[PDB]
């Protein structure tokens, strides 16, 4: 459609807000990011395409710490993704201020999703060209993983993928029995799936970013250490052959 | 936002304001409203566009509005826009009275509204008020006065003038028959009905007259009743027929 | 927001959104109002699309204060804004003056609000003409107010679908000192001209205003008037 | 501390102010003028706290002059007085209340001569005669004694002399010289300053 | 009720020579009749050719020093050069006066080098009135030191005494002896004596001991 | 054509053309290079003269004792965004009495420059920065852009003909970390003149250098200041 | 409030809205101003049923300074009122009255701010401001919608202002200046170029050294019409 | 806070070899009333820094909430940069001064212990933004009682070990229990070293009342 | 139709682009920086002999040690000249010193891209200033001449011109300029280069000249002083 696709304050005759759909295409063109809910936590893996070897490792970090107990993994226009992390950081900080404890992930997902939805209603602003996955572990609430898109929809996921290989990554996740497996195991299988769905012919070389949150980390979102990442990268290369 | 902007407050290439001109075309369709100065008074006579069998007649007028004790006005255009402007005129009249404890002079009250109308042409991005007003009044400085204004925020003082449907035809007819310095309110009332007979398509339900006069140190504003109008219609019909024979 | 008028003058010199709003009124479910000597009537078509609709729930004929009432043709949601606002304007008069608001003065205040949306920034006007019944100085009052913000005091009139037929029907058949018994009966006969179906207590709505203020008529009260038609 | 006086006649208004600009115990100026020309036929005489008098008086003066330029005719003494009252009344319950006492003497062509009185509270009162300051407590009873509504201007100056001479005899403050002005049909007229030994 | 000020005390001093500028202070910080600390010198380095002494309420001293430090950069960023000693003293007046209706309770004495190379002292009051001086004392023992500085540096009430200018040797010894005399008689002056010496070569700091009671 | 004028208007391609147009402000702007060793961080800038009479354009700016920048784009956006960095640095020195981490300063630029890309009647900052600075994590080169994206770097170049510079730097990466100061500056200068044609090369007029590390604060070298660094290798 | 950019630059570097405001000046009534030694004069071009007083285009701003205008008459009235306000507000701030340069600079500054501030189209007027300074030197300046201002010996604005300025460029000699009568005659000659049959269709006023403004009525105007046409023959 | 409700009394502090130690009784006094006899007036800021607070407990708990969140906000980035003991002390001086300068002060007097880059930090800050460093600190009435005893030992031996510093601090809190009416005999000691911030408590001092038989 | 803060595909603001195009319409001005002083010359472009020549101030005093010449929209310039004049005396108030020529030019350069529609104050700008400024003064770093354009780009210049024949005059400045020349040679160079591009033939009433030396203040040249220089 043409004419009706310039403002988020304008529906088309079909009943579609094309500005929101065009923001979702910037995510579909962006590189693949994934995350799976384990038995004892949640793991994140990201295909970070290196534009130049001139850049340092741990630059353009598409994995972020929203809170001490929550991890954000993003795909889309990265500037928008960082500002969404700043919104989620403050929103989580506001909960601790108001109620004196760590924000629940479903609530954190809902409150940041309504932030994302607000930008899909007006000519005065545009939607966020970014989908992201929020993940967390706790004592009582346990392992939880939610994904949000440019429109502002929030759903909970056992497994989830966003980016270039959205559909291709999901059929590889369906094979894994994530509900029985642990975080220690899942890091190998998350690293495997990125190496599969990575297009070596089309795209340049990449760095695998890995983070996690679980009973291993005492419900704290840390990076996966270099011991375990390089074990999982080795597993990805040799099991590809 | 920028695509949806009408841009009411801009000069067109010719060097002129489109919404101001287009608002004056709205007035050219609306009812024939005129005013005539005299030595012993001032009058306003208007075409009554609210004309049906089932209309109620609550108010003492329909197009005529009192403003101050010594002042009044009639309108031509969108009547809703007139209700805003007349309300604001009344507010200005009392704002002056609160401040100085005298009635507002007629030119000052007209300039005050016309400064506001001009603002809607220059800034705010808003459409102008689609109303021309004819004002009547008395003050201690210039006495019996008649003023015209229009959507641009421009005003002028007139001896006699008209606005509405057949505006130009009525003014040229007034330019023939008006005698400066020599006209009384009785002679002016005859000329008012003469001009409205030309313009309109003449029963007294379709006409609405009022007369501002000064009797015994206090201003007297009164609408004419339908007995007064109908006898003045028959006096025109007889005076028109008496000339036709001779 | 948007700080510019959406309603503007065309080369002809007409405020096009107001005439387009009048088309929304003109294509609305019809409404009638009649001023008797001893009272005022307001009646309208309440024919919803199915028997599934709960008829008792939402009302077209609504009170503003205990002595003034209201009805519309055209847009329903727009109408509800004007009802809430008119209700406030009535209390804002009563608080200040300690007197029931004159019907003329309520119409003038709501007219000013209706005018506001034909000029102010980033808003269309209302797609509604209101009919406002009342009782002030021991006598009845009926007023129209249409999307422009212009108002007309009527003895009787019609709105919506077949308003031209309702107005001419009324013109010849209205007498200037009718009884309120007869006027209620006339209002239902004006609606039966424009109706498509068998009329009932449910599918039309009537309110009245007299010595003891305004009220909405019950279904059984309407059913008595429908028995002799 | 300062002193004003006005005496309305049949077709005129006589007025007079002292000329001491005081500071602490010192008489900084013997030639100070406390009258402000509003119009051709209006004087505002103003007394009070040091900076408040001139700032207020001049604000009014310029707005009266603005009324002339805007409309091609000056304010009447009635209009000017109620304008002066409206400003002082609005400042009264605000951050910057002007403590000013004032007389507005004038002449209208229609209404004739007019002397108005106003305290710092902004109560406006039209009077046949009036006075401000501690000197008013001595001199007002002299005006009650000898004033009539039909008083001639040459006699009204000799009445003024008795008030001003009473200040030299009884009032503890110096006040050696006084400004004097008449308003009538022909506008404002300066007169000889009533000095003493 | 809540009092936002408190007297922390200490003495400051500055002298302007022909080729130098001393700016000195004690190191005692007090409150009530207790000592907060013995190592709180009131000299603060600003540029290579300018130093400031600040005494009074210490909360304002810390803030006002941090303001001057912040403003020095802002000038250098705008104008691509360091502020002159006279330009700092002019700027300080505006900062002190910007808080006219809630004072920085800080007695300031700037000392350093003017653009002509010579010594230049600028003394202040809390709301920002200032002047250039040859010498000035400030803070707790202002009254004790100032008339001795009037005597020995100004040559006041003396005749048959040749008006020789101050050598840096002589001025340093004077600053030691006056702060010794203040420490004896002032409760708020004591512990140690910071002395900053501003010449064209740079700043150098000495630390002579004083009474610790 | 329809999706070209406003930053809020997403294209059907999934792109915002007003960002990508603002990127071209950097590219048509003059060349500049940045790189780091184990101990230092250096910026080198080809200063573009207007005419040959007029003096050369100032391309390297001071931010703090520990941070400075080199620019490429609209000079007003450069100066505005420079003053933002200067102020946030000043806030950190005021509040904490401790220099602001360079990665944290760079995050605030990204946060700031992103804001107007999402709002109607606003535009991105038409300027790219290379940001040299030393802190508790050693020396850094960071890049920023009109898109509000920022990059941590071993080295980088941006501006007119800067592809030539990036190719030179990508070869000598492992050399930079081991280099002394004089060898690190000489590497940055050789990357810069690769952007130029074979006809013209580096002089003391058209080159500026900006250096910070462990020993040294962010010093800028322009005219006779530069003469020590150039006199070493000059052929091709 | 309305924050739209009204006046902007074009492909070829024109401020189109200011250029269209200058087209609105060129339609308005022909206003003309002339300077002298002792006297300064203004005059304007022109229905039987009107009050001449109300549509007067010569306006006093202070006791010493007045002005004429040409263009949109509503737009003129706001500039005149805000000029009148600034004249008294100037006296309130620094006692001494307004020089003709200062008020012209203000009107220019006001006109310029409307060509650059958001929400506002320019003022569609050019003005001809005249008067006597503190020291007593006579002055004549001219502003336009852009907010540029320049002093003049004499100038025209409005309908056919080229043909009036062409006439003024030739005719402005030292002979016409010396007397009060001769400067007034020069203004009427200039207006007679554009005014199709002059006399009755000419507004005209004057300012002398210490004296205030003075409008000449049609009886006084027709005296100088006789003094022009007799002298042409001889 | 113009009028404080629940006040805490003296907070002690002293540097030792490779660390700093602070002490503060666990009492919230409502005027004369010992209301809350089990509340921690010491706070772990980060791995490098700790904070004890005299004065109003609600204002200290606000500062605990604000600092805790700042340290959380910093640890999210994880970029090898931390707030030093001096940096928190610098911030807290600017916090109290800003609130003082709005005539709405946080009614506290605080001691900041810390160890980082080999060096020991001990820093004073009051409600008005008066701040400094010293080898020992004692806020409130402890300025008049305890600070004499710390300066007595530090004159004779400038550099103490942890056990010398701990047994000194235990001797000080004994004197405060005897002589301060607003103190109590429940307290916490908090040390900081290379290892991090330990908070030991609740403790008590062994008293002696044999002078009552004279 | 598009916004004021819109980039072209080339990577530059349309309204800034079009503000440079507006300076071509403006009348030409020259400034030459020398060790002995900065001279500044400009054509008045007098459309009528009725127009008073002395009331076309296109060179003006910013301070006793700085001047500024202008081309383009004359009304737009007077806003920027007043802001500079304010800035210098605000600096004198705060710091008790003179500003540098660079520091003044930078202060005016900060105002260049302070325009826009949404997010703005009551008196904030819709468009840029369509004005090129040639600053010229003597500060502590010798005599300095600085150029500015509508973008905000400002730079030191040994010699430069702006206006309709900016292109033509800059070629003449390239040949004529020498770095070790005198002030009086640089003054006469400008009037030679101005006489060519005008073709009203140059005279004392038709132009403004002004100089700033180290010893002497900002001086704008009179009729008699211009008539002495006129032609040799
Ligand atoms: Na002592």
């Amino acid at each position: 459609g043409t004419g009706y696709d310039l403002s988020a304050s304008t529906f088309s005759p079909d009943g579609r807000v094309f500005q929101v759909e065009y923001a979702m295409k910037a995510v579909e063109n962006s590189s693949t990011a994934i995350g799976i809910r384990c038995k004892d936590g949640v793991v994140f893996g990201v295909e970070k395409l290196v534009l130049s070897k001139l850049y340092e490792e741990g630059s353009n970090k598409r994995l972020f710490n929203v809170d001490r107990h929550v991890g954000m993994a993003v795909a889309g226009l990265l500037a928008d993704a960082r500002s969404l992390a700043d919104i989620a950081r403050e929103e989580a900080s506001n909960f601790r201020s108001n109620f004196g404890y760590n924000i629940p992930l479903k609530h954190l997902a809902d409150r940041v999703a309504m932030y994302v939805h607000a930008y899909t209603l007006y000519s005065a602003v545009r939607p966020f060209g970014c989908s992201f996955m929020l993940g967390s572990y706790s004592v009582n609430d346990g392992a939880q993983l939610y994904m949000i898109d440019p429109s502002g929809v929030s759903y909970g996921y056992w497994g989830c993928a966003i980016g270039k290989a959205r559909q291709a990554a999901k059929t590889e996740i369906e094979k894994l029995q994530m509900k029985e497996m642990t975080c220690r195991d899942i890091v190998k299988e998350v690293a495997k799936i990125i190496y599969i769905v990575h297009d070596e012919v089309k795209d340049k070389a990449f760095e695998l970013e890995l983070s996690w949150v679980g009973e291993l980390t005492n419900g704290r979102h840390e990076i996966v250490p270099k011991d375990i990442r390089e074990e999982a990268e080795k597993y990805a290369k040799e099991s590809l052959k | 936002s920028r695509r949806y902007d009408s841009r009411t407050t801009i000069f067109s290439p010719e060097g002129r304001l489109y919404q101001v001109e287009y608002a004056m075309e709205a007035i050219g369709h609306a009812g024939t409203c005129l005013g005539i100065l005299a030595n012993d008074g001032v009058l306003l006579a208007a075409e009554r566009r609210n004309i049906h069998k089932l209309l109620d007649e609550v108010f003492f007028s329909e197009k005529i509005y009192k403003l101050n004790e010594d002042m009044a006005c009639s309108v031509a255009g969108i009547t809703s826009d007139a209700n805003v402007l007349t309300n604001e005129l009344r507010l200005i009249a009392q704002r002056y009275l609160l401040q100085y404890q005298e009635p507002i002079p007629c030119e000052q009250l007209v300039t005050a509204l016309c400064d506001i109308k001009q603002a809607y042409t220059q800034f705010g991005g808003k459409r102008p008020f689609g109303v021309s007003l004819l004002y009547i009044g008395w003050d201690k400085h210039y006495g019996f006065q008649l003023y015209q204004s229009d959507p641009s925020g421009n005003y002028g003082g007139w001896k006699a003038t008209c606005i509405g449907n057949n505006s130009a035809a009525a003014v040229s007819m007034l330019k023939q028959d008006y005698k400066e310095g020599e006209m009384t309110l009785k002679s002016a009332l005859a000329l008012a009905i003469k001009v409205l007979n030309k313009t309109m398509d003449l029963s007294a339900e379709k006409v609405e007259i009022a007369t501002l006069t000064r009797e015994n140190g206090k201003t007297v504003i009164r609408v004419l009743k339908q007995k007064e109008v109908e006898q003045l219609i028959k006096k025109h019909e007889e005076e028109e027929a008496k000339a036709e024979r001779e | 927001g948007y700080s510019f008028s959406l309603t503007t003058f065309s080369p002809s010199g007409k405020l096009v959104q107001i005439e387009y709003a009048l088309a929304a009124v003109a294509g609305g479910a019809p409404s009638v109002g009649i001023k008797a000597a001893n009272g005022v009537v307001l009646a309208t078509e309440k024919k919803q699309k199915s028997i599934l609709y709960d008829e008792r729930s939402v009302h077209k004929v609504e009170p503003i204060t205990k002595h003034i009432g209201l009805v519309y043709s055209g847009m329903g949601p727009d109408y509800r804004v004007l009802v809430h606002r008119a209700r406030k304007l009535a209390q804002q008069y009563y608080l200040v003056y300690q007197e029931p608001i004159p019907t003329a003065q309520l119409v003038q205040r709501v007219a000013s609000v209706m005018q506001e949306y034909t000029q102010s920034g980033g808003v269309r006007p209302f797609g509604v003409s209101l009919l406002i019944c009342g009782w002030n100085e021991g006598r009845p009052y009926l007023f129209q107010s249409d999307p422009s913000g212009a108002y007309f005091a009527w003895k009787a009139t019609a709105m919506g679908k077949n308003y031209v037929n309702g107005k001419t029907f009324l013109e010849k058949r209205y007498n200037e000192d009718l009884e309120l018994e007869d006027a209620i009966h006339t209002a239902i006969l004006t609606l039966k001209e424009s109706f498509e179906g068998q009329m009932t207590e449910d599918n039309i709505e009537v309110g009245i205003c007299n010595e003891a203020g305004f009220r909405r008529l019950t279904p059984t009260e309407v059913k008595d008037y429908l028995a002799a038609i | 501390m300062e002193y004003l006086i006005g005496i309305q006649g049949p077709d005129y208004v006589l007025v007079a102010s002292d000329r001491v600009a005081a500071s602490n115990i010192v008489q900084m100026k013997d030639d100070h003028d406390k009258m402000f020309k509003m119009s051709e036929k209006i004087l505002l005489l103003c007394v009070g706290e040091a900076g408040d008098t001139v700032q207020f008086a001049e604000y009014i003066q310029k707005n009266v002059q603005l009324y002339k330029m805007r409309n091609g005719y000056e304010l009447s003494p009635t209009a000017a007085a109620n304008f002066t009252r409206r400003n002082l009344a609005d400042c009264l319950r605000s951050r910057t209340p002007y403590h000013v006492n004032l007389l507005l003497a004038g002449y209208d062509e229609h209404e004739g001569p007019a002397l108005y009185y106003m305290d710092y509270l902004a109560a406006l009162a039209k009077a046949p005669f009036a006075a401000h300051g501690y000197g008013a407590f001595l001199t007002l009873s002299i005006l009650d004694r000898y004033y009539t509504p039909t008083i001639s201007r040459e006699r009204a100056v000799e009445l003024l002399r008795k008030c001003l001479e009473e200040l030299q005899k009884r009032f503890i403050l110096n006040l050696p010289t006084f400004s004097v002005r008449i308003i009538d049909k022909n506008g404002i007229h300066d007169l000889d300053n009533i000095s003493f030994p | 009720r809540f009092s936002p000020y408190v007297f922390n005390g200490g003495t400051i001093l500055a002298i302007a020579g022909e080729d130098f500028a001393i700016v000195a202070s004690d190191t005692r910080l007090s409150e009530g009749f207790s000592i907060h600390t013995r190592d709180s010198p009131k000299c603060y380095k600003l540029t290579d050719k300018t130093v400031i002494g600040c005494s009074g309420f210490h909360g304002d001293c810390l803030t006002l020093t941090k303001i001057i430090e912040a403003r020095l950069k802002m000038y250098k960023h705008s104008n691509n050069k360091a502020m002159t000693t006279g330009a700092i003293a002019a700027m300080l007046s505006t900062i002190l006066y910007s808080r006219r209706f809630f004072p920085y309770y800080v007695y300031n004495i700037i000392g350093g080098l003017d653009e002509e190379g010579k010594g230049a002292v600028y003394s202040f009051d809390p709301v920002g009135s200032y002047q250039r001086d040859s010498f000035k004392a400030g803070g707790s023992a202002s009254a004790m030191l100032q008339p001795l500085l009037d005597n020995q540096v100004g040559f006041k009430n003396m005749q048959n005494v040749e008006h020789v200018p101050l050598s840096l040797d002589r001025a340093m010894r004077l600053v030691k002896d006056v702060f010794i005399s203040a420490a004896e008689r002032d409760v708020y002056t004591g512990d140690a004596l910071r002395i900053c010496i501003v010449t064209k070569e740079g700043i150098r700091e000495e630390t002579v001991s004083l009474r610790k009671d | 054509n329809q999706y070209d004028n406003d930053v809020t208007v997403w294209s059907p391609q999934g792109r915002i053309h007003q960002i990508e147009y603002a990127m071209e402000a950097v590219k048509q702007g003059s060349a500049t290079v940045g790189l780091k060793s184990k101990t230092h961080a250096v910026l080198v800038a080809l200063k573009r003269a207007q005419s040959e009479l007029a003096a050369h354009q100032k391309k390297i700016l001071h931010v703090d004792n520990h941070i400075g920048i080199s620019i490429a784009g609209l000079t007003a956006d450069a100066r505005l965004l420079c003053n933002f960095m200067r102020q946030e640095c000043l806030d950190s020195r005021f509040v904490f009495d401790r220099p602001l981490p360079v990665s944290r300063l760079v995050s605030l630029i990204g946060s700031k420059t992103q804001i107007p890309t999402q709002r109607y009647g606003r535009r991105p900052y038409g300027v790219g920065l290379l940001i040299a600075g030393y802190d508790d994590m050693g020396p850094h080169i960071f890049q920023t852009c009109p898109s509000a994206n920022y990059f941590d770097c071993r080295a980088m170049s941006i501006g007119a003909r800067s592809q030539s510079a990036r190719t030179y730097l990508e070869r000598h990466m492992s050399e930079f970390m081991e280099c002394n100061l004089n060898e690190l500056v000489k590497h940055g200068l050789r990357a810069l003149r690769e952007t130029l044609p074979a006809e013209q090369d580096l002089t003391t007029k058209n080159v500026s250098i900006g250096i910070v590390g462990k020993d040294l604060e962010f010093t800028i070298y322009d005219d006779d200041d530069v003469s020590p660094f150039l006199e070493g290798l000059e052929e091709r | 409030s309305y924050d739209r950019a009204i006046t902007v630059f074009s492909p070829d570097g024109h401020l189109f809205q200011v250029e269209y405001a200058q087209e609105a000046v060129k339609k308005g009534s022909t206003a003309v101003g002339v300077r002298g030694r002792d006297i300064v004069v203004l005059g304007v071009e022109k229905a039987k049923l009107q009050d001449e007083r109300t549509v007067r285009k010569i306006c006093a701003l202070d006791d010493n300074v007045c002005m004429a205008f040409a263009g949109l008459t509503a737009d003129a009235r706001i500039v005149i009122n805000r000029a009148r306000v600034e004249c008294q507000s100037h006296r309130l701030t620094v006692e001494d009255p307004v020089t003709v340069e200062y008020i012209t600079r203000y009107i220019a500054s006001l006109k310029q701010r409307y060509t650059q501030s958001n929400g506002r189209r320019p003022f569609g007027i050019s003005a001809l401001i005249v008067g006597f300074d503190f020291d007593g030197t006579p002055r004549l300046y001219q502003t336009d919608p852009s907010g540029t201002y320049h002093a003049w010996k004499a100038n025209a604005i409005g309908r056919g202002a080229k043909s009036v300025r062409e006439f003024l460029e030739k005719n402005y000699t030292d002979e016409a200046i010396e007397t009060d009568d001769l400067t007034i005659k020069l203004v009427i000659k200039a207006l007679l170029e554009v005014v199709q049959s002059g006399g009755k269709n000419i507004e005209l006023a004057v300012m002398r050294r210490d004296q205030s403004l003075k409008i000449l009525n049609p009886e006084e105007i027709e005296k100088y019409v006789a003094e022009i046409e007799k002298e042409k023959e001889e | 806070t113009q009028n404080p409700m629940v006040t805490g009394t003296s907070v002690l502090g002293v540097k030792f070899e490779g660390g700093v130690v602070i002490a503060a009784d666990m009492l919230g006094s409502y005027g004369s009333l010992a209301r809350f006899r089990n509340i921690s007036r010491i706070m772990r800021v980060n791995n490098s820094t700790m904070l004890g607070a005299s004065g109003d407990y609600a204002d200290f708990q606000y500062l605990k909430q604000v600092l805790g969140q700042m340290v959380i906000d910093e640890e999210l980035l994880g970029d090898g940069h931390s707030y030093s003991p001096r940096a928190i002390h610098s911030w807290l001086t600017r916090a109290m001064y800003s609130r003082r300068s709005k005539m709405n002060p946080l009614w506290n007097t605080m001691v900041i212990g810390g160890y980082a880059d080999g060096e020991s930090f001990l820093g004073y800050v009051d409600m008005l933004g008066v701040a400094y460093e010293a080898p020992s600190l004692a806020t409130g009435y402890g300025a008049y009682l305890a600070q004499p005893l710390l300066r007595e030992v530090l004159e004779k031996q400038p550099v103490l070990s942890q056990t010398e510093a701990r047994d000194l601090v235990e001797r000080c809190m004994r004197v405060l229990y005897y002589r301060d009416a607003r103190s109590y005999n429940r307290f916490q000691i908090a040390t900081v070293t290379e290892k991090g911030v330990e908070i030991e408590g609740p403790l008590s001092t062994e008293t002696n009342w044999d002078i009552a038989h004279m | 139709d598009r916004g004021v803060n819109t980039f072209s595909p080339e990577g530059r603001l349309f309204q800034v682009e079009y503000a440079i195009e507006a300076i071509k319409l403006g009348s030409t001005a020259i400034g030459i920086q020398t060790s002995e002083g900065v001279c500044l010359a400009v054509e008045k472009r007098i459309t009528s002999p009725l127009m008073e020549p002395s009331s076309i101030e296109k060179i003006v005093e910013i301070d006793a040690h700085i001047g500024c010449a202008m081309s383009g929209l004359i009304a737009d310039a007077k806003t920027l000249i007043d802001k500079a004049r304010v800035e210098t005396q605000n600096h004198w108030f705060t710091y008790n010193e003179t500003m540098t020529v660079e520091s003044v030019t930078q202060a005016v350069s900060n105002l260049a891209l302070q325009f826009g529609e949404e997010d703005a104050d009551p008196g904030a700008m819709s468009r840029p200033f369509g004005v090129a400024l040639l600053f010229g003064g003597v500060d502590e770093k010798g005599p300095q001449l600085f150029h500015m354009d509508p973008s905000g780009t400002f730079v030191q210049c040994d010699a430069r011109a702006i206006g309709s024949a900016s292109e033509g005059a800059q070629s003449s400045l390239q040949e004529v300029y020498h770095k070790s020349m005198t002030l009086k040679e640089a003054i006469k160079s400008s009037l030679i280069i101005l006489k060519q591009v005008m073709e009203e033939k140059l005279n004392a009433t038709n132009i403004e000249l002004a100089t700033v030396q180290p010893g002497q203040n900002f001086h704008m040249f009179t009729k008699e002083e211009l008539e002495e220089v006129i032609k040799d």
